[PDB]
């Protein structure tokens, strides 16, 4: 026929639309997630530091519209507050599990009725999750491997080790494998990249042999001469967040970079939006 | 004399002990396994070390508790430490490491402070002291005794080392057992691929400061526990 | 200074080329008025070929739907696309109500890619609904003939409608815009709501020339030749165009945002 | 020549040409396939006109056939012409029997006729009885529409038909003779027998071409080419008027009331009581 | 004649063209009727006329009563085939008793008429490969006495007009002269016209020959002689008849209007004959017959 | 003294020939009656007196001619005025100086026919007994000469078979006339009192687009044998009428 614009006829149709995306950030209090958030979007946002004596866990579900070229973002970022912070684990996923499950909840529940539209809708389901550990050095804590135990199910979930600039190299490492174990220990099958469109599949083979990352950010850029890129300051030296040898902020900025954004959308929708209602849906019909 | 080492089981208190003493106390030991510290039970082991200074004492038995934290919920999580603590006392007849991954005072904080200052002495420390920058530093540093001020909590208190001292409260340390080198100066570092932290650096921490504090005031702990606590106890 | 939200479209057309793609279009017609031939032609000219005759032998005895999955790899893009026609149409001893096999075909696959899609264990399934509907005209000359009136305003809110007036090389560009005129006057007599294309209306409805034989594919009279690439009123281009290249995907998106809408607030109206 | 009884052939040329004439041709096809503009253009584009339009207007609701009665006065011969056209055959939805009115137009036709060459008293009424009829097959190619083919199997025994392929412009001469022989094939397969007109090139059916523009003088003039009536190597309109106006009236009705209106009557009065 | 007209000759002054052709291809009929006494002149009028010789012994003056002698010859000049019937009386006259004279005659004629009708209300009609008999002409001698007509002329005449179209003749005009011709021919002219004898009056509709007929008109009745005796006057003819006194001949004008009865034949009035037995006799026959055959 | 007799078809031109026979005309006023009403016409006796002594001494001679005679077109027994003078004239002459007593009997013969028609054929067997029958072909200009000896042969021949008793003419130049004139009967006249211009001038004769006939020429036709005939024969024409007729009649009723 000579016309294979088949695949350009739907793409620029939806940047008519905008896109929406969604972004789940678990980690007790103190890891630095709204410094790490505002650092990986480049941009201040309006989450102040909260406190320790917060009874019970929230969520910010702080919404935002952000620009580029031709697409007009509309974000939605959800952090948990007051987490981990008390004596109490085996109750501390439940309001970062419902979420997720109420996120679910409208999108269905407007899927079935009757004079429903889905041309133009606001998915609000939380399309990632990344998981702060905390950069202890022997193994992976307990509220963190009940955590992954009953959560990998739901999202695709991402380990990675924040706050790490208090980690040596030549330990951390080790870390890894002493980590990477208790994930096959219980067996939970972290988020494995694609690894199957043999267009780009090698980039996804290699980064899950570095699956658990190691992150930094901060808002303040120190070095010039270069450019003005952020960093950290110590008496005793400066850290590089993009060197590839201190964090793997680029490494973590793959999923921004998007080399799988619409991937991880595809993988919410078609094994994440299912184990939800290819066994979990069958109150009503079909039994 | 009495003493604690108490954290959260990665703090670094085994290295920061080992390279304190020079000591090797435990030469046979390994981590819990991660699927086995679910229930985490805290347990107490003994110690023999012979202490090297300008005086000698017979011998130093410090409190080694594996497995205080690591608790899917502190069901008792606070037992055998009093429980050593009051037998330790008995037989006549310490430091507490504050994480830096948080704003300032986390909770187990003010209840372990609140129960514990009226039976010893307690010294506040900063554990992994080379993660904070030091407007953070002193941010954390203002919040805690605002913290420790508000709830009523007593800690402690030529004399220009005395005043520095009593400046800052709250000692931050790091831990080294390997010797690394670093612009000349190789005593007690750590490796981090910016380089090499010095332990002994005054500006960096205040690890010798703590080390000075601990070595000349052990007749003051010693007689505010024979005379002060004493009291208290019976 | 970007954190790469630009590659959000690159995303998608590399996940969109690996699924593939199909397509389901109907032409309507009543024999002789060139449509296997225009189909033939648009398609890498291949289809109804000796081997599989097709609807140019009329079997007007009987009146059976008949599509034709066929598999098309252009270069690494690969389009399984069936052409949906009616063997025998409009042209027997009597044609009232000569329509129902067509809406019956339309509705029957609506509800079967909705059985496939709406159960609780669904999965990825291929997809069979139509997209548009080509319904050719002969060129009378004075209006519309009272059967495709009856057509347009009876099947026009189940499926996109394209007018299209058959061998237009047998026109007067004066006539031809008369006639053009008169349609779209009874257009208004009788409330008609084709497919508008998005935003004129006197270079519509557009009027199409088709061959296979080469010569430019173009027929041979014994006046010379009759082309088919042109913009004036033989336009093998325009609908060409307006049908592949630009708008297919807005025929989906208003196929499934209005027609197959429209049809899930039918069924499930009551 | 001399006894001279040679001059009967003068003698009949002058009583009829005295006498006058007339004449009744009849056009059936579906509508628009250009009829009126090649009944405009046979006699010199005077009948149909914007002050009297003819099948133009096809109003299809019922097929009423209508009759126009023309004064030609060309060469010293005056005739009285009846052009006999159809509005609205074949172009509705059903085609179910429709050329019954056909039928009953000329059968009651035949009736008032035979009324008049009954009576007593009979006279030179003038006849109405239609010569000629032209069918118009459209030109769909590679097949014959079924309505025709029932249609030529019912009237051909009632009236010469002599099948015409109506704009016969927009067919390539391999496929236009493909499809002449076709049609003889499903001639002489269905058992058809139609008006023979007493070859190979100029196979039946004629191929006919309707023109009223005034260009290249009747003419059309597409954006591709032009298309003309006269020329015989294009299409065959000069072979349907030598053989229908110029040199076959006389036979067509020799046939029409030797074949067509005897067995009519012999239908008739041998099942009168 | 205000109408529609064309605007390039169609094609169109050709029907007086086929109709003409159709004819020939099929031949022509004609009937003759010699009505007159015996020895008058009637076969020979008939040879001097077609010239060539058919039949004929002279009927005996013993024949008990008149019948007809009919003969159908196939004639051919070019291209043009006739099938002739020649009709001659035979024995009218011959007798005394002549009051019972024309029936024999008439309802021959009359008989004719069925034929040509016996193949109308037949419903097996083939009336294209058909051959009438029905009397088309009558040629009526009238004897050249010189004072009147004689009874049994007038009374034919008078009883045999509404039949078949009459041309009266004078038979033998060796006989009288023209300086009474003229007054015979007044007086029997008047008497016609005084007894309402209608003879057949030449066609004054068309205007390409309605003078010639106009002045024909008044030229009734024709004086002719008929003979085949074959004398030359001086050039290629025979047609003549001798005498002691001088011979007489036939196709002058000055002697008898030969050429003036044959100007019912050989240009001018007889396909109009045949059309107006068809047309004025026939129909009549059918009126006055369509009342006892109880059809309306 | 004499009377003669002329019988024939009325129109053959017999009042002509007897005018021209005695130059003069004596039938003043008669009117030739219409068609129209001749149709039935009846026959009556026309006797005119004249005088002419020309070869005897005085002979005021009646001609006697039967106008009206088989004009009709069914003869109803017109034989009965002609036999019936005939009869009453033998009787009243026979009273007894001669009344009329007619002597001889012209019967005029068309020639347009083929022979005598069957009438004449009964006239001359109903009456050949009574009276001396002379035929005379009438109108002889309109028969050419080999026609006209066919048409004598079968005259001749028509008498044989219908045993016709022809008056017969009793028996140097004398007997070669009488051979001539019973060779040539019967005779052939024409008659015509128009004096018109002829080769030797102002002759009796009648005149036609071809030619001028003449009368007393004995090769036109036989005008002058006749008169001859009848001059020289009167007297034995009387003697024949008293010596076998007129006895005969005496010899039968009385
Ligand atoms: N050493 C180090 N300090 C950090 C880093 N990120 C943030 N901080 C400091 O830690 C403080 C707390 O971080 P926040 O930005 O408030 O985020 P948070 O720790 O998740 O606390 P909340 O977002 O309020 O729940 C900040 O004020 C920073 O000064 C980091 O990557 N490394
Ligand atoms: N006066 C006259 N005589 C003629 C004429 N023509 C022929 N005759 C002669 O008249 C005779 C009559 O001949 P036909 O004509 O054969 O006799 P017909 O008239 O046939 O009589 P039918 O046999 O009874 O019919 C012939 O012998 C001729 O010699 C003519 O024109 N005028
Ligand atoms: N940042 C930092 N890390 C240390 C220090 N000392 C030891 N570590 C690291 O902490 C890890 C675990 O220390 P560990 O012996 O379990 O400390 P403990 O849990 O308090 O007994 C070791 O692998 C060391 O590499 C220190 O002073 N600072
Ligand atoms: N009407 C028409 N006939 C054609 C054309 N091209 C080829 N044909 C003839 O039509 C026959 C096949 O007819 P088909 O293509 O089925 O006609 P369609 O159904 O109107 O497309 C072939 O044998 C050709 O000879 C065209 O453009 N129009
Ligand atoms: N191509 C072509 N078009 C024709 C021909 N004859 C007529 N037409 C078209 O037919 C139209 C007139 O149709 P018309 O005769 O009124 O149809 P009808 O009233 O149903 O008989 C004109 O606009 C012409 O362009 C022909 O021979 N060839
Ligand atoms: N050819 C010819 N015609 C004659 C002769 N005599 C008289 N006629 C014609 O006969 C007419 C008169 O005849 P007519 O003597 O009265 O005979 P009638 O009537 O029987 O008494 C005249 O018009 C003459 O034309 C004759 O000798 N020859
Ligand atoms: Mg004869």
């Amino acid at each position: 026929v000579g016309f294979d614009s088949l695949p350009d006829q739907l793409v620029n149709k939806s940047v008519s639309q905008g896109f929406c995306f969604n972004i789940l950030c678990v980690g007790e209090t103190g890891l630095g997630k709204s410094t790490l958030m505002d650092t990986l979007f480049n941009t201040k946002f309006e989450g102040e530091p909260a406190t320790h004596t917060q009874p019970g866990v929230q969520l910010q579900s702080n919404t935002y519209d952000l620009q580029e070229s031709n697409v007009r973002l509309k974000l939605t970022i959800v952090s948990t507050v007051g987490f981990g912070d008390q004596i109490n684990k085996e109750d501390s996923y439940k309001p970062i599990v419902e979420f997720i499950d109420a996120q679910f909840e409208a999108y269905l529940q407007e899927e079935l009725k009757i004079r429903r539209v889905l041309h133009t809708y606001h998915d609000s389901r939380i399309h990632v999750c990344l998981y702060f550990i905390a950069p202890t050095g022997h193994s992976l804590k307990s509220l963190d491997l009940v955590t992954m135990k009953k959560l990998d199910s739901k999202v695709n979930i991402i380990p990675i080790i924040a706050k790490a600039d208090a980690i040596s190299k030549s330990e951390l490492t080790k870390f890894k494998i002493k980590i990477t174990s208790e994930l096959v220990s219980n067996g939970v099958q972290i988020y494995q990249f694609p690894t199957d469109d043999e267009s780009v599949a090698e980039i996804n083979g290699t980064m899950n042999a570095h699956l658990p990352f190691a992150v930094i950010g901060s808002t303040e850029e120190l070095k010039i001469g270069n450019k003005m890129m952020r960093a950290r300051q110590y008496p005793w030296g400066t850290v590089q967040v993009e060197n590839e040898a201190h964090c793997d902020f680029v490494k973590l900025r793959e999923m921004l970079i998007r080399v799988n954004m619409e991937d991880l959308r595809e993988q919410t929708h078609t094994r994440h939006y299912e184990l939800y209602r290819r066994c979990k849906l069958e109150e009503m019909g079909f039994k | 004399f009495t003493l604690m080492v108490v954290g959260e089981s990665g703090l670094g208190k085994s290295t920061l002990i080992n390279s304190l003493f020079l000591t090797d106390l435990y030469p046979e030991r390994v981590i819990p396994g991660a699927a086995e510290k679910i229930e985490r039970t805290v347990q107490i082991e003994a110690s023999t070390v012979e202490i090297e200074e300008r005086g000698v004492k017979l011998r130093l038995t410090v409190v080694d508790t594996p497995g205080y934290g690591d608790a899917i919920n502190c069901r008792d999580c606070f037992k055998t430490i009093i429980s050593y603590i009051d037998e330790q006392f008995e037989r006549y007849l310490c430091f507490y490491f504050i994480s830096p991954f948080g704003h300032g005072l986390k909770p187990l904080d003010v209840a372990f402070m609140k129960a514990i200052h009226n039976k010893v002495n307690i010294v506040p420390v900063i554990a992994k002291a080379d993660t904070l920058t030091l407007k953070e530093r002193e941010r954390l540093k203002k919040r805690i005794l605002d913290e420790i001020e508000e709830h009523n909590i007593k800690i402690y208190h030529f004399k220009e080392q005395t005043r520095l001292l009593k400046a800052s409260i709250p000692f931050s340390v790091v831990g080294s057992n390997q010797l690394i080198e670093a612009k000349g100066k190789k005593v007690r570092g750590r490796l981090y691929p910016w380089g090499v932290v010095e332990v002994e650096n005054p500006e960096h921490n205040d690890f010798l400061k703590l080390r000075t504090m601990l070595i000349t005031h052990m007749q003051d702990l010693q007689e505010v526990t024979q005379d002060l606590h004493y009291e208290n106890f019976r | 200074g970007y954190v790469g939200f630009a590659n959000l479209p690159n995303q998608v057309y590399r996940k969109s080329v690996k699924r593939g793609f199909e397509f389901t279009l109907m032409v309507v017609g009543e024999s002789g008025l060139g449509k296997s031939t225009l189909i033939n032609s648009l398609f890498l000219t291949d289809l109804y070929s000796p081997e599989y005759p097709g609807p140019s032998h009329r079997i007007k005895k009987t009146v059976q739907v008949e599509q034709s999955k066929v598999l098309i790899k252009e270069g690494g893009v690969q389009l399984l696309l069936t052409i949906v026609d009616t063997p025998g149409f409009g042209d027997a001893v009597d044609n009232s109500n000569c329509w129902q096999p067509v809406i019956d075909y339309i509705d029957s696959k609506f509800e079967d890619y909705l059985n496939a899609e709406s159960r609780v264990n669904r999965r990825q399934m291929p997809d069979n609904r139509v997209q548009c509907c080509l319904y050719f005209i002969a060129p009378s000359g004075h209006g519309l003939k009272p059967l495709d009136i009856e057509f347009m305003k009876r099947l026009h809110e189940k499926v996109n409608i394209i007018p299209l007036i058959a061998k237009a090389d047998t026109l007067t560009p004066e006539e031809c815009q008369q006639f053009k005129k008169q349609i779209m006057k009874e257009i208004q007599e009788h409330k008609i709501k084709i497919y508008e294309f998005p935003e004129i209306k006197d270079r519509l409805p557009l009027a199409v020339v088709g061959s296979n034989t080469i010569i430019v594919r173009g027929r041979q009279y014994p006046w010379g030749v009759a082309e088919v690439e042109n913009g004036e009123h033989c336009d093998f281009t325009i609908l060409r165009n307006m049908l592949i290249r630009t708008h297919m995907q807005d025929l989906k998106d208003v196929t499934n945002n209005v027609h197959y809408e429209n049809y899930r607030s039918r069924k499930l109206a009551a």
